[PDB]
DNA sequence: GTCAAGTACTTACGCCTGGTCATTACTAGTACTGCC
DNA sequence: GGCAGTACTAGTAAAGAAAGTACTTGAC
RNA sequence: AGACCAGGC
């Protein structure tokens, strides 16, 4: 059930966690470059809910 | 589906009529750039006369009739038309509403007539005065819009494409309102 | 050329008095006979309609019956035929009435 | 499309009608009855969804036309729904006529003279009589003798106004239906339905009818009459109701009011004179699609059945449970109540399955998509496969900039020149160059990949040697041995030459100059398109990785439109303002500042080098068959020209 | 029983017959129609007579030579209506068709109608008292009620007409 | 809203003349705009 | 075979069939071969009926 | 450009059945054309040049008694760098069903490449 | 035999009514940019299907260049049926229409 | 009859190339083995 | 030697931060 | 043929 979470990114929770999004938690480390590869371990994200949103603030 | 018909009268695909003439004068935007550039067309008279060829284009035309009614209205509007628009019982339509501008030579719009008679009055310049006004009315008639032009696509692309270039509401929120 | 000819052009057969894209179908011929194109909707059953040897045709099941041979081929897109398949599942009927009758 | 295969018949119109249950029992190939799709050993079971009478399925001949997979069109079948159920496309209008109607005299609850007032205003709107419908309304507790005199003069005014307008050249007997009479008809039916729904008593016989309730779909309820006004139904001398009884009411209401509902359900005059029926709003028979249109998806072993077979199985599963619930009633309180309370639940689940097959958002129980939701949005059917389509004979590649191209041409790669091909029919003026093309083969520009014979047959040149291929070059211009194909000639699908036409396209196509018709010039080296710099501002195309489309037109009606009408030379001025979109951009503008300067002086070898580097008379840029020059600006000490005098003789 | 129908047919016209539009309607449509059973008339077309192209504009005369053909937008083939007379041999039931006997076999008495059309008289149509001999030299002859072989002509009422196959056949009967 | 205009067409029993460019692509007709706004007729010399 | 290039698109009998006598058939067959010979398997069979209302093989 | 795909012969069966697909060549009349690409194990040689249509591996099938071949489904040519024999881990010792093969593709800088 | 005879007369009475005579036509005497692109395209389909060419072939093998040459000497035997929005039509031949 | 907030069904640039993971519980059955 | 317990097997059943109109139920 | 993810212009 952790291998399903890491290979898909989908969150399966019955006591639904404090954060809003339910998918997009794991991302393939590319190793397409080394500037690409170290950039995965320093990137921050706000949420997938904030992506499909109309505001700009 | 709105498009120029063979009546020079733009209308929808099902047959309902949007306008009686495209822009009020039925002239194509891609052909009306040098239409009122009269100082350019006078300097290039003998070279523009070749591309319109006035002598070979008289037999399929009515040169005689639209010019007379364009003088009945030009003389009427200089005499009248000091009063405002609600008083004007006009008694005479322009030659576009009575004569086909794609067939009748001299059936031009009224801004084209009032700017040619304003240009050619001021300056007096082997081309005489009447061979220049006979070649602009041929330049006007060839610069008519062709029947079948997908006008409303062009009219809606001319608003949607410049909209990408973008104490009252303003811009693309104003166009949505 | 783009939206019709080089994408999904088909010359499907249309029943002329039904105006139906996906009703008419190939008749199963006899030995030496020819397979005509014929309609399912405006063709009556043979035991229902009790003939001149040319209005009579037969399915593959053996259901021999007599009726609609008023049909012709019209160039349509194939997605129009898929539209009628979905829209007749809704209970909606389309009559593609053709001009040469 | 094949220009050597005509068609004489054309669709003129369409019209949307309701597909009745009597037709789709005669239309049907074979009724399918059990909810098993395919049994063991990979065969389709007879009587199920995948059947051989519904079309050829998976390397097996059809049982209706006897054809294989490539030639069977697929056939219509049906199921027999045992009870009449609600069609979800018409339930919002079925619930209007189920309401607003008397359950005792079976008219509507309006008075019969005001229902007649809309029966003959809508008749005047079927014909082109938008103005005579208002003169009709200018005609005027009450005894029922003068009301017949009122209904007479209103009916005689219509029969005189229709007779006058059809005689005075205005309206056909098929009626006139413009746009502004669609306004006055939609305004009149919406007013008629709004006034039907607001009635207390039936104004024909004055007593109440119980109001119906719709909470959600799949069910209808009627409410009990109030404890106060039961007195009105004793001086005339909640409940779930069945869909057979809802149909039994409206099979009487539409018969007692046939003379009115013929005009509500027709925009144009009914020349067929068919009855309008309550069976229109119900569906006693589902139509299964042809099995060609519901073939299963396949990804290796991962084969899944189609979503419609999952939805049509659940209707067949309920359609057999509802018959097995009729076993005890066929044999016959406790033995009667448990078999009836489970039968009524089958009525709701067969409705909830016939809704979910048609509309997925009218389901309940992430849901399986119905037949409405294959049509609605982007990724539908009208917008994904009708207004926009995938096309044949079209390439896409990255563009690279290119001078030395004549501003109306595109530079095509060799590997686009090999794959894209054009049908040339052989004639007396082709067998010099179209015999040479078929000798060259599929992999030698300019060549050919196929020959289409007169019979519709098609011979590929790919797996052929040159000795086999020169023999077919002597087969092209031969007289046909078939009389039935004597006016047809062979088509050689030659490669794209330098004289063909090409339609280029960069997304987003914000205006029509972003999709122009260019000429062609093939290039020997690399795999990219080559665009001249005067076209780079019309497509809004830069060269940091833009790729843009290349559509190759396939007949002479389309070659004559992207050379004369959709041409790139006709698109100099845009129709937005009348301003040009075409011109030189970055290096050429910086060079004319230096060339047309006063400092630019050129000697005789320099001056004549820049002219032949741009004119080149043999490609047809000059108009004199000899390059004329000017006398120099300076004659002493040595002759010099000027960059003004470059562009003068250019 | 040769009969005359004037018909109206809607036919194509290839561009190789643009200079000869009357010749192209005949060769493409009318000449493959003679000596075949046509379904929409009821017999076998013998020949055609009086081909007239209906002109597309009605404002011209039928006396005119130059006519108009409406070109399909997709294909270069034109389409037009045309009038022509067909003389068509139609047999129906109940008629009496004089035929020339072609097959001497014990199964069916084959006979050619007008020396071109196949026909036959079935054995169940033949009555009991008309017998057949066992010829071993060559398939013999039919001994009728008069006690003589039949050869040459044999008139008969028509029972049925076989139209589905390649050529037409006349299922005939000898009893009335 | 495809199946809202669909129901309003089949309730009206609405016949349409296939005039609009969106209605001549569904059924595969030449448009009535521009090049398809007329027909082409061929003068044949013989009657 | 059986194409719009071979067959008519729509075929209609325009008027009712009326029976012709023997003289109009012999006038036709002497005139339909006259225009056509000046489908040769059918001309080989049209002469068999032309030599039927006149004589006998 | 290094591209790797896994050819696996045991994704169409379950639970202890006889393995119907074996690497290598059977005893039937299979065409001797593809000795150039493949070794006697039904596995390709290291370093060989493979265009579209060449076989990636040869396997004998038991339910059909025929040596099928899978093939290289790419329009761009490549060279075979390494072939891995992924062996299964179980108490029952098993013939190989899984092979990983790495391709190298020469990306010489053509025009239209982004720098 | 009786219904088609009546239906043919209605099909030809209501097609003569839609026909504007040659002296009462009032559209443009010029050949538009859309009529030129279809005359050259329809003729080039005919030339490639072995229509009798009325002009001399000076080595040109492109069927569209031949129809452009035939338009220069007005040797195209085609007629434009200019449709009015009523459903009525005007018959303009190519030899009557003047270019540019 | 009616205003009136409240409840409901709708769109939300174009197309282009990749990659991934995509039914689970359980339930009854035939077979394996420990046993006396 | 055959009985019954488990461990498996393959088998068939359930799976929360945007704009507008339109219908309509609320009180009076 | 969807989901999610990474890009291109
Ligand atoms: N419709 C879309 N067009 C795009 C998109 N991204 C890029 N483009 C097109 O590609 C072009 C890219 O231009 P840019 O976004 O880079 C603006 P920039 O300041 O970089 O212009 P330059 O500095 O002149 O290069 C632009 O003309 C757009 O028409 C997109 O997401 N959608
Ligand atoms: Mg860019
Ligand atoms: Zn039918
Ligand atoms: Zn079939
Ligand atoms: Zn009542």
């Amino acid at each position: 059930k952790m291998q399903y979470f890491l290979s898909t990114g989908n969150l399966v929770s019955q006591s639904g966690l404090d954060l809003q999004q339910v998918s997009g938690y794991t991302v393939v480390a590319e190793k397409i470059n080394f500037y690409r590869f170290i950039s995965h371990f320093r990137m921050v994200h706000r949420g997938s809910f904030f992506a499909q949103l109309k505001t700009t603030t | 589906g709105v498009h120029v018909s063979y009546d020079n009268s733009i209308r929808d695909a099902d047959g309902t009529l949007v306008q009686f003439m495209y822009g009020g004068d039925a002239i194509d935007i891609t052909k009306e750039s040098h239409m009122t550039q009269f100082e350019f067309c006078l300097d290039n008279y003998y070279a523009l006369l070749k591309k319109y060829n006035p002598s070979a284009l008289i037999e399929h035309l009515d040169v005689e009739s639209a010019l007379k009614y364009s003088k009945k209205t030009l003389k009427y509007r200089k005499k009248h038309s000091k009063e405002p628009h609600y008083k004007q019982s006009v008694k005479y339509d322009p030659v576009l509403a009575k004569y086909n501008p794609a067939k009748y030579l001299g059936s031009v719009s009224e801004n084209f007539q009032d700017k040619l008679e304003s240009f050619l009055d001021k300056n007096s310049k082997g081309v005489n005065e009447k061979k220049f006004r006979a070649l602009m009315q041929l330049k006007y008639m060839r610069s008519l819009i062709n029947p079948g032009e997908a006008v409303g696509i062009i009219a809606s692309q001319s608003v949607g494409e410049p909209s990408t270039q973008m104490n009252v509401t303003l811009g693309i929120p104003r166009l949505r309102e | 050329d783009r939206l019709l000819n080089s994408s999904d052009y088909t010359q499907a057969s249309v029943c002329r008095e039904c105006g139906s894209i996906l009703t008419t179908q190939q008749s199963v011929p006899r030995i030496g006979s020819i397979s005509t194109v014929c309609c399912r909707r405006c063709s009556m059953r043979f035991e229902d309609a009790k003939i001149d040897d040319s209005q009579i045709w037969e399915d593959g099941q053996g259901n021999k019956f007599v009726g609609g041979n008023e049909t012709t081929t019209v160039a349509i897109p194939f997605v129009l035929k898929y539209l009628d398949s979905e829209l007749s599942a809704m209970g909606i009927r389309l009559r593609y009435n053709v001009e040469p009758k | 499309m094949d220009i050597s295969k005509p068609v004489g018949s054309e669709i003129t119109s369409v019209d949307f009608g309701i597909l009745t249950a009597k037709e789709i029992r005669n239309l049907s190939a074979k009724q399918i009855t059990n909810p098993t799709v395919l049994d063991n050993l990979g065969h389709p079971v007879s009587g199920g969804l995948y059947d051989l009478a519904l079309g050829a399925f998976l390397r097996n001949l059809c049982s209706t036309c006897g054809l294989d997979e490539k030639f069977c069109p697929g056939h219509q079948g049906h199921i027999e729904l045992p009870v009449p159920c609600y069609n979800p496309l018409f339930f919002n209008q079925l619930y209007i006529y189920l309401r607003a109607s008397c359950l005792f005299c079976h008219h509507f609850r309006l008075k019969s003279v005001e229902v007649h007032r809309y029966a003959c205003k809508l008749r005047l709107l079927q014909y082109g009589l938008i103005d005579e419908s208002y003169k009709l309304d200018e005609i005027t507790d009450i005894s029922s003798t003068l009301l017949n005199e009122l209904k007479s003069k209103r009916s005689e005014y219509v029969d005189m106004a229709i007779a006058k307008a059809l005689s005075d050249g205005r309206t056909t007997e098929r009626g006139s239906f413009t746009a502004t009479v669609n306004d006055e008809r939609k305004k009149l039916v919406h007013e008629f339905h709004k006034k039907l729904l607001s009635r207390g008593k039936c104004d024909n016989c004055g007593m109440f009818s119980p109001k119906f309730r719709k909470d959600g779909f799949t069910k209808i309820f009627e409410t009990a009459l109030n404890e106060k006004q039961i007195t009105n139904n004793r001086v005339k001398g909640s409940t779930y109701i069945l869909s057979t009884e809802v149909k039994n009411i409206l099979d009487t209401v539409f018969r007692k009011e046939q003379c009115v509902l013929q005009y509500v359900f027709h925009s144009r005059p009914n020349l067929s004179r068919k009855l309008v029926k309550a069976d229109s709003f119900f569906m006693d028979v589902l139509v299964v699609p042809p099995t060609r249109f519901r073939l299963p998806s396949k990804l290796g072993e991962e084969v899944h059945e189609n979503s419609q077979n999952q939805l049509l199985s659940k209707v067949l599963t309920t359609s057999l449970l509802i018959r097995d619930l009729n076993d005890d009633l066929s044999k016959l309180l406790e033995d009667r109540r448990v078999i009836f309370s489970r039968l009524m639940n089958a009525f709701v689940t067969i409705q909830n399955d016939v809704n979910a097959f048609i509309d997925s958002t009218k389901a309940q129980g992430v849901p399986i998509p119905g037949v409405k939701q294959a049509l609605e949005k982007k990724e539908g059917l009208f917008r994904k496969h009708m207004m926009g389509k995938r096309v044949n004979y079209a390439a896409r590649s990255v563009i690279s900039p290119d001078p030395n191209i004549e501003t109306n041409e595109i530079g095509v790669p060799p590997v686009f020149a090999v794959k894209l091909t054009y049908p040339e029919p052989v004639t007396a003026y082709n067998i010099a160059e179209l015999r040479q093309a078929v000798i060259n083969g599929p992999d030698k520009w300019p060549g050919a990949t196929q020959i289409q014979n007169e019979d519709g047959s098609l011979v590929s040149l790919i797996g052929m040697s040159v000795e086999q291929r020169k023999a077919l070059a002597n087969q092209l211009l031969t007289p046909s041995s078939n009389v039935s194909t004597h006016t047809l000639n062979k088509k050689v699908y030659r490669h794209i030459k330098n004289r063909d036409v090409v339609l280029m396209n960069r997304q987003p196509t914000l205006h029509k100059a972003s999709m122009m018709g260019h000429k062609v010039r093939v290039l020997p080296n690399e795999k990219t398109l080559r665009l001249h710099y005067a076209n780079t501002g019309a497509y809004n195309a830069d060269f940091d990785g833009d790729e843009m489309n290349m559509h190759f037109p396939q007949n002479e009606n389309a070659r004559a439109e992207a050379l004369n009408l959709a041409n790139t030379d006709s698109q100099y001025l845009t129709p937005t303002s009348g301003s040009p979109v075409r011109g030189l951009i970055q290096d050429h503008i910086s060079a004319g500042v230096w060339l047309t300067s006063k400092d630019s002086f050129f000697t005789r070898e320099q001056y004549q080098q820049y002219i032949y580097g741009c004119i080149r008379p043999e490609d047809g840029h000059t108009t004199r068959s000899k390059i004329v020059t000017l006398p120099p600006t300076i004659f002493k000490p040595y002759p010099l020209w000027t960059g003004k005098q470059i562009i003068t003789t250019v | 029983c040769i009969v005359r129908v004037p018909i109206a047919l809607y036919v194509s016209l290839a561009p190789m017959y643009l200079e000869n539009p009357l010749q192209g309607v005949m060769k493409q449509h009318l000449n493959p129609l003679v000596m075949k059973y046509n379904n929409k008339v009821g017999g076998v077309v013998l020949g055609y007579e009086g081909l007239k192209i209906l002109d597309a504009d009605p404002l011209s005369k039928e006396d005119t030579s130059e006519k108009l053909i409406k070109i399909t937008p997709d294909t270069p083939f034109g389409f037009t209506w045309c009038h022509v007379n067909l003389y068509v041999w139609q047999p129906q039931v109940g008629d009496v068709l004089e035929g020339y006997i072609f097959i001497q076999s014990a199964s069916h008495i084959g006979l050619l109608i007008h020396d071109a059309f196949n026909a036959s008289i079935k054995k169940n149509n033949i009555p009991v008292d008309w017998t057949f001999v066992h010829n071993d030299v060559e398939l013999g002859h039919w001994v009728d009620s008069n006690g003589e072989p039949i050869d040459g002509k044999l008139r008969f009422t028509v029972r049925n007409v076989h139209t589905t196959g390649r050529v037409v056949s006349v299922d005939g009967t000898l009893i009335s | 809203t495809t199946c809202q205009f669909l129901t309003k067409a089949v309730l009206d029993n609405e016949r349409e003349q296939l005039d609009s460019p969106s209605a001549r692509i569904v059924v595969g007709k030449l448009n009535n705009v521009g090049t398809g706004s007329f027909d082409v007729l061929a003068k044949v010399p013989n009657a | 075979t059986a194409t719009t290039l071979n067959t008519p698109v729509v075929i209609h009998a325009t008027q009712l069939p009326q029976h012709v006598s023997t003289d109009e058939v012999l006038q036709f067959l002497e005139s339909f071969i006259d225009e056509k010979e000046n489908l040769s398997s059918s001309i080989s069979q049209l002469k068999r009926i032309q030599r039927d209302f006149k004589g006998l093989p | 450009m290094y591209k790797t795909e896994k050819v696996d012969l045991a994704l169409n069966r379950n639970r202890g059945d006889p393995i119907t697909q074996h690497f290598g060549f059977g005893n039937d009349e299979w065409p001797k054309e593809w000795l150039e690409k493949l070794d006697e194990d039904g596995l390709p040689y290291i370093g060989t040049y493979v265009e579209e249509g060449d076989p990636i591996c040869a396997y004998f099938d038991d339910t059909l008694n025929k040596t099928k071949i899978k093939t290289y489904h790419s329009s761009e040519p490549a060279y075979i760098e390494e072939v891995n024999l992924i062996g299964d881990e179980s108490n029952k010792f098993q013939e190989l069903q899984t092979v990983s093969i790495k391709y190298r593709i020469r990306r010489t800088p053509q025009i239209g490449d982004k720098f | 035999p009786e219904d088609f005879q009546q239906h043919e007369q209605i099909r030809r009475k209501t097609l003569k009514e839609k026909a504007i005579p040659k002296d009462q036509r009032a559209t443009t005497p010029y050949m538009t940019k859309y009529e030129r692109a279809r005359i050259l395209g329809t003729r080039a389909l005919q030339i490639s299907m072995n229509a009798p060419v009325f002009v001399d072939l000076e080595g040109e093998t492109d069927p569209l260049r031949i129809a452009m040459k035939e338009l220069a000497e007005k040797k195209i035997p085609l007629v434009i049926r200019r449709y009015l929005p009523d459903g009525s039509f005007e018959d303009w031949s190519v030899e009557e229409l003047i270019v540019d």
